[PDB]
């Protein structure tokens, strides 16, 4: 019953396919922007203020923001584990996620506005390239953080997740990652070859 | 005792934390900044953001994501439906609170000095929830059976609504019924006296 609206090269619906993908669930993946999928188009708009994207929708809700969406999907689908076990990591990994949203995620989606400047464009590139590396870092640290407090247990981390989009989304978008460390430069492209990455990319 | 929360008069971030903890029975102690120096101010918070939790070493100040955390780590009385689909519509409801009615109170907060502009802002705030009437039909408490934190979220909001002057009055009808109903129950009032 659980439907997916989604756009193509849209990091937040390609996201959100990658943790359905995960957690087991069998939802029906509609990209909007097809021609064939239009009559989904018009429903979108019924069942949402501005024709979200995604939107996650069953009988009974639709949901579109990013931090809602994954927090459904977690109440919707306990295995495995989308957060932390312990509170303090939970709320730090729910303040991480806001930051990653905020800095890189929706500028992401601005580089896609076909009415952007030259030197518009390039600040906001600019400014990510500046923070990305160092963003990088404290998610391998909570990671870090979060074994060290359960080793037994495995959960998805969730931000290790959504940043592996950001570095292919910075390969899209012709963006260079700024660093000279071969064990970054290692990891990345690790990051970029876990399979369940490699099935959503098609 | 054990856990301290720093708050701020006036501050709906610092009201809805308190109905929170308030529910919880925790045995947390209040302790209102302003009262303390600036020395310990700036080791509360470094960035100076109010409310603050803290407990041992940690010390919790998002916005975002302080009640949530407040329902995790005090588990019980849970502050989220139990039923999964009830409480997906409850989360959206609280980012749907934080992100398009919150800034009408801080809209209105940094303008109260032009009247006039004060008026439209009342004006359409009226509007906006006569318009949502019906969604406050057939429910003790909002769109769920028991209390949520979307409660905590909206009595804040109402109390510091009320301080600006924007009265919620017999003319909203359910609306107004919900807030009375809101602002009976204990930890509300324990935190609406001033
Ligand atoms: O920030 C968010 O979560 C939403 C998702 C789509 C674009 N903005």
């Amino acid at each position: 019953a659980m439907l997916l609206y989604t756009k193509k090269d849209d990091i937040y619906s390609d996201i959100v396919r990658m943790i359905l993908l995960i957690k087991g669930a069998n939802a029906k993946i509609v990209d909007v922007s097809k021609e064939e999928n239009s009559k989904h188009l018009e429903e979108l708009n019924i069942i949402t203020p501005n024709g979200n994207i995604p939107t996650l929708s069953t009988d009974d809700f639709a949901v579109y923001r990013l931090s809602v969406i994954i927090e459904a999907i977690e109440d919707l689908y306990p295995f495995p584990p989308m957060f932390p076990v312990f509170p303090k990591q939970r709320a730090n990994a729910r303040i991480l996620l806001e930051y990653v949203n905020k800095t890189f995620l929706q500028n992401i989606i601005k580089l896609q506005s076909p009415d952007l400047d030259e030197k518009q464009a390039n600040e906001i590139k600019m400014l990510m390239q500046r923070d990305i590396i160092s963003t990088y870092k404290k998610i391998v640290s909570e990671r870090e953080v979060n074994a060290e407090s359960n080793p037994d247990a495995q959960n998805i981390n969730v931000l290790t997740l959504i940043i592996t989009f950001v570095f292919y989304y910075f390969i899209k978008l012709k963006i260079s990652i700024p660093t000279k460390d071969k064990n970054i430069i290692k990891e990345i492209k690790e990051l970029l070859s876990e399979p369940n990455f490699i099935k959503t990319i098609k | 005792a054990m856990v301290t929360l720093y708050t701020t008069k006036y501050c709906p971030y610092s009201l809805r934390a308190r109905i929170a903890l308030a529910e919880k029975k925790m045995s947390t102690d209040i302790v209102e900044a302003g009262d303390l120096e600036p020395a310990m101010i700036k080791k509360i918070t470094p960035n100076g953001v109010f409310p603050v939790l803290m407990e041992k070493d940690y010390s919790i100040n998002n916005r975002k994501a302080l009640l949530i955390y407040i329902d995790e780590r005090f588990p019980a009385p849970s502050l989220l439906p139990n039923v999964v689909n009830e409480r997906i519509k409850i989360r959206l409801s609280l980012d749907k609170i934080d992100n398009e009615w919150y800034p009408v109170l801080d809209q209105i907060r940094k303008h109260r000095s032009d009247q006039k502009m004060l008026e439209s802002m009342f004006k359409d705030l009226k509007e906006s929830l006569l318009a949502m009437e019906k969604a406050f039909t057939g429910s003790e408490f909002f769109i769920s059976s028991g209390f949520t934190l979307a409660d905590c979220y909206i009595a804040a909001l109402i109390i510091c609504l009320e301080a600006e002057g924007f009265i919620i009055d017999d003319e909203y009808g359910a609306i107004y019924e919900y807030k009375k109903r809101l602002f009976a129950r204990d930890s509300v009032k324990k935190a609406n006296i001033k």
